[PDB]
Protein backbone atom coordinates (compact mmCIF):
# COMPACT_ATOMS: atom_id res chain seq x y z
CA UNK A 1 0.00 0.00 0.00
CA UNK A 2 3.12 2.46 0.31
CA UNK A 3 5.27 -0.23 -1.90
CA UNK A 4 4.67 -2.74 -4.60
CA UNK A 5 6.91 -5.44 -6.16
CA UNK A 6 6.17 -5.02 -9.43
CA UNK A 7 8.39 -6.27 -12.59
CA UNK A 8 9.82 -3.02 -14.47
CA UNK A 9 10.10 -5.35 -17.35
CA UNK A 10 8.65 -7.80 -19.87
CA UNK A 11 9.24 -11.61 -19.36
CA UNK A 12 8.94 -14.26 -21.72
CA UNK A 13 10.14 -16.34 -24.47
CA UNK A 14 11.80 -17.10 -27.93
CA UNK A 15 9.13 -18.19 -30.38
CA UNK A 16 9.39 -19.27 -34.06
CA UNK A 17 11.60 -16.24 -36.03
CA UNK A 18 13.21 -15.02 -33.19
CA UNK A 19 9.83 -13.25 -31.07
CA UNK A 20 9.76 -12.25 -27.98
CA UNK A 21 6.44 -13.48 -26.70
CA UNK A 22 5.56 -12.02 -23.38
CA UNK A 23 4.31 -14.03 -20.83
CA UNK A 24 4.03 -11.52 -17.75
CA UNK A 25 3.89 -8.06 -18.71
CA UNK A 26 6.09 -4.92 -17.69
CA UNK A 27 4.59 -3.32 -14.40
CA UNK A 28 2.58 -6.55 -13.13
CA UNK A 29 2.51 -7.11 -9.02
CA UNK A 30 4.20 -10.37 -7.57
CA UNK A 31 3.40 -12.51 -6.80
CA UNK A 32 2.24 -13.72 -10.57
CA UNK A 33 1.67 -17.18 -12.15
CA UNK A 34 0.87 -16.77 -16.33
CA UNK A 35 0.60 -19.74 -18.51
CA UNK A 36 0.66 -20.00 -22.41
CA UNK A 37 0.58 -23.24 -24.50
CA UNK A 38 2.85 -23.52 -27.25
CA UNK A 39 3.75 -26.04 -30.35
CA UNK A 40 6.33 -27.06 -32.40
CA UNK A 41 8.02 -25.09 -35.27
CA UNK A 42 8.89 -28.11 -37.28
CA UNK A 43 7.38 -31.70 -38.28
CA UNK A 44 8.91 -34.44 -35.75
CA UNK A 45 10.30 -32.38 -33.63
CA UNK A 46 11.19 -34.23 -30.46
CA UNK A 47 12.14 -30.95 -28.70
CA UNK A 48 12.38 -27.34 -27.38
CA UNK A 49 14.38 -24.82 -26.41
CA UNK A 50 12.71 -22.38 -23.87
CA UNK A 51 14.95 -19.07 -23.88
CA UNK A 52 14.05 -17.11 -21.13
CA UNK A 53 13.93 -13.07 -22.03
CA UNK A 54 13.56 -9.89 -20.20
CA UNK A 55 12.99 -6.55 -22.06
CA UNK A 56 10.67 -4.65 -24.42
CA UNK A 57 11.70 -5.08 -27.90
CA UNK A 58 10.55 -7.57 -30.27
CA UNK A 59 13.37 -9.11 -31.35
CA UNK A 60 14.31 -12.05 -29.26
CA UNK A 61 18.08 -10.73 -29.60
CA UNK A 62 17.53 -7.59 -28.37
CA UNK A 63 16.70 -8.61 -25.13
CA UNK A 64 17.99 -9.76 -22.10
CA UNK A 65 18.60 -13.58 -21.50
CA UNK A 66 18.08 -14.61 -18.41
CA UNK A 67 18.66 -18.63 -19.36
CA UNK A 68 17.20 -21.36 -21.36
CA UNK A 69 16.69 -24.75 -20.86
CA UNK A 70 15.37 -28.47 -23.25
CA UNK A 71 12.19 -29.90 -23.12
CA UNK A 72 12.92 -33.59 -25.00
CA UNK A 73 10.86 -36.75 -25.62
CA UNK A 74 8.18 -34.88 -28.17
CA UNK A 75 6.33 -38.04 -29.59
CA UNK A 76 6.62 -37.80 -33.51
CA UNK A 77 4.13 -35.64 -34.57
CA UNK A 78 3.01 -33.25 -37.19
CA UNK A 79 4.04 -29.49 -36.33
CA UNK A 80 1.74 -27.38 -34.74
CA UNK A 81 0.07 -30.64 -32.89
CA UNK A 82 2.19 -31.15 -29.89
CA UNK A 83 1.17 -29.39 -26.80
CA UNK A 84 3.48 -27.21 -24.84
CA UNK A 85 2.70 -25.42 -22.10
CA UNK A 86 5.16 -22.51 -20.62
CA UNK A 87 4.35 -21.25 -17.14
CA UNK A 88 6.01 -18.46 -15.51
CA UNK A 89 5.40 -17.85 -11.68
CA UNK A 90 7.19 -15.33 -9.88
CA UNK A 91 7.07 -15.79 -5.75
CA UNK A 92 6.59 -12.89 -3.08
CA UNK A 93 10.08 -13.54 -2.32
CA UNK A 94 11.09 -12.57 -5.78
CA UNK A 95 11.70 -15.71 -7.58
CA UNK A 96 11.03 -16.63 -11.29
CA UNK A 97 10.13 -20.32 -12.01
CA UNK A 98 9.72 -21.15 -15.71
CA UNK A 99 8.07 -24.79 -16.47
CA UNK A 100 7.79 -26.35 -19.78
CA UNK A 101 5.43 -29.59 -19.96
CA UNK A 102 4.45 -31.55 -22.74
CA UNK A 103 0.76 -31.98 -22.17
CA UNK A 104 1.02 -35.79 -23.91
CA UNK A 105 3.80 -37.17 -22.80
CA UNK A 106 3.40 -35.63 -18.57
CA UNK A 107 7.34 -34.81 -19.18
CA UNK A 108 8.50 -31.26 -17.67
CA UNK A 109 11.63 -29.27 -17.43
CA UNK A 110 12.22 -26.35 -15.29
CA UNK A 111 14.32 -23.27 -14.64
CA UNK A 112 14.72 -21.48 -11.29
CA UNK A 113 16.15 -17.52 -12.00
CA UNK A 114 17.37 -15.79 -8.36
CA UNK A 115 15.30 -12.47 -7.93
CA UNK A 116 18.89 -10.46 -8.91
CA UNK A 117 19.22 -11.88 -12.45
CA UNK A 118 18.14 -9.62 -15.03
CA UNK A 119 18.60 -6.27 -15.83
CA UNK A 120 19.89 -3.18 -13.13
CA UNK A 121 17.86 0.28 -12.73
CA UNK A 122 19.93 1.95 -15.34
CA UNK A 123 19.53 -1.04 -18.33
CA UNK A 124 15.77 -0.94 -17.55
CA UNK A 125 15.53 2.62 -17.90
CA UNK A 126 17.93 2.48 -21.09
CA UNK A 127 15.84 -0.94 -22.24
CA UNK A 128 12.72 1.11 -21.86
CA UNK A 129 14.30 3.88 -23.86
CA UNK A 130 14.85 1.68 -27.03
CA UNK A 131 11.57 0.39 -26.86
CA UNK A 132 10.13 3.91 -27.28
CA UNK A 133 12.91 4.99 -29.66
CA UNK A 134 12.45 1.59 -31.71
CA UNK A 135 9.05 1.35 -31.87
CA UNK A 136 8.69 1.80 -35.80
CA UNK A 137 11.84 -0.85 -36.09
CA UNK A 138 10.50 -3.35 -34.20
CA UNK A 139 7.15 -2.96 -35.88
CA UNK A 140 8.63 -3.94 -39.12
CA UNK A 141 10.57 -6.36 -37.92
CA UNK A 142 7.03 -8.17 -36.42
CA UNK A 143 5.77 -7.48 -39.70
CA UNK A 144 8.62 -9.49 -41.97
CA UNK A 145 8.32 -12.66 -39.10
CA UNK A 146 4.46 -12.89 -39.46
CA UNK A 147 4.82 -12.30 -43.21
CA UNK A 148 7.64 -15.63 -43.18
CA UNK A 149 5.30 -17.43 -41.03
CA UNK A 150 2.01 -17.15 -43.20
CA UNK A 151 5.02 -17.85 -46.21
CA UNK A 152 6.14 -20.84 -44.46
CA UNK A 153 2.41 -21.96 -43.66
CA UNK A 154 1.33 -21.54 -47.11
CA UNK A 155 4.57 -23.41 -48.13
CA UNK A 156 4.41 -27.03 -46.10
CA UNK A 157 0.23 -26.79 -46.36
CA UNK A 158 0.35 -26.69 -50.59
CA UNK A 159 3.29 -29.43 -50.51
CA UNK A 160 0.76 -31.98 -48.17
CA UNK A 161 -1.61 -31.01 -50.63
CA UNK A 162 -0.06 -31.83 -53.68
CA UNK A 163 0.85 -35.54 -52.15
CA UNK A 164 -3.22 -35.67 -50.68
CA UNK A 165 -4.11 -34.79 -54.27
CA UNK A 166 -1.25 -36.99 -56.42
CA UNK A 167 -3.07 -37.46 -59.59
CA UNK A 168 -5.96 -35.89 -59.15
CA UNK A 169 -3.75 -32.46 -60.18
CA UNK A 170 -3.52 -31.47 -63.69
CA UNK A 171 0.30 -32.44 -64.50
CA UNK A 172 0.33 -28.82 -65.73
CA UNK A 173 -0.86 -27.44 -62.57
CA UNK A 174 1.55 -29.12 -60.55
CA UNK A 175 4.54 -27.67 -62.93
CA UNK A 176 3.18 -24.07 -62.39
CA UNK A 177 2.88 -24.41 -58.55
CA UNK A 178 6.07 -26.73 -58.02
CA UNK A 179 7.91 -23.79 -58.94
CA UNK A 180 6.43 -21.46 -57.04
CA UNK A 181 7.14 -22.98 -54.23
CA UNK A 182 10.78 -23.29 -55.22
CA UNK A 183 10.62 -19.74 -55.70
CA UNK A 184 8.62 -19.34 -52.41
CA UNK A 185 10.71 -21.27 -50.46
CA UNK A 186 14.12 -19.16 -51.86
CA UNK A 187 11.93 -15.90 -50.86
CA UNK A 188 11.62 -16.99 -47.39
CA UNK A 189 15.69 -17.52 -47.09
CA UNK A 190 15.90 -13.69 -47.44
CA UNK A 191 14.86 -10.46 -45.70
CA UNK A 192 12.67 -8.21 -48.92
CA UNK A 193 8.82 -8.82 -47.27
CA UNK A 194 8.02 -7.72 -50.94
CA UNK A 195 9.34 -10.60 -52.39
CA UNK A 196 8.14 -12.72 -49.75
CA UNK A 197 4.60 -11.52 -50.32
CA UNK A 198 5.15 -11.39 -54.63
CA UNK A 199 6.08 -15.43 -54.34
CA UNK A 200 2.91 -15.91 -52.30
CA UNK A 201 0.55 -13.71 -54.46
CA UNK A 202 2.01 -16.36 -57.30
CA UNK A 203 1.45 -19.26 -55.42
CA UNK A 204 -2.49 -18.48 -55.00
CA UNK A 205 -2.63 -18.00 -58.35
CA UNK A 206 -1.74 -20.60 -59.92
CA UNK A 207 -3.46 -23.47 -57.24
CA UNK A 208 -6.73 -22.53 -57.33
CA UNK A 209 -7.36 -25.95 -59.00
CA UNK A 210 -4.79 -27.38 -56.10
CA UNK A 211 -7.25 -25.86 -53.55
CA UNK A 212 -10.41 -26.90 -55.44
CA UNK A 213 -9.10 -30.58 -55.00
CA UNK A 214 -8.06 -30.38 -51.27
CA UNK A 215 -11.98 -28.61 -49.88
CA UNK A 216 -13.27 -31.48 -51.72
CA UNK A 217 -11.58 -34.41 -49.82
CA UNK B 1 2.79 -19.78 -31.54
CA UNK B 2 5.68 -22.29 -31.97
CA UNK B 3 9.32 -23.06 -30.42
CA UNK B 4 12.45 -24.36 -32.35
CA UNK B 5 15.02 -26.48 -30.89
Amino acid sequence: VLLLDVTPLSLGIETMGGVMTTLIAKNTTIPTKHSQVFSTAEDNQSAVTIHVLQGERKRAADNKSLGQFNLDGINPAPRGMPQIEVTFDIDADGILHVSAKDKNSGKEQKITIKASSGLNEDEIQKMVRDAEANAEADRKFEELVQTRNQGDHLLHSTRKQVEEAGDKLPADDKTAIESALTALETALKGEDKAAIEAKMQELAQVSQKLMEIAQQQ
Amino acid sequence: LRIAA
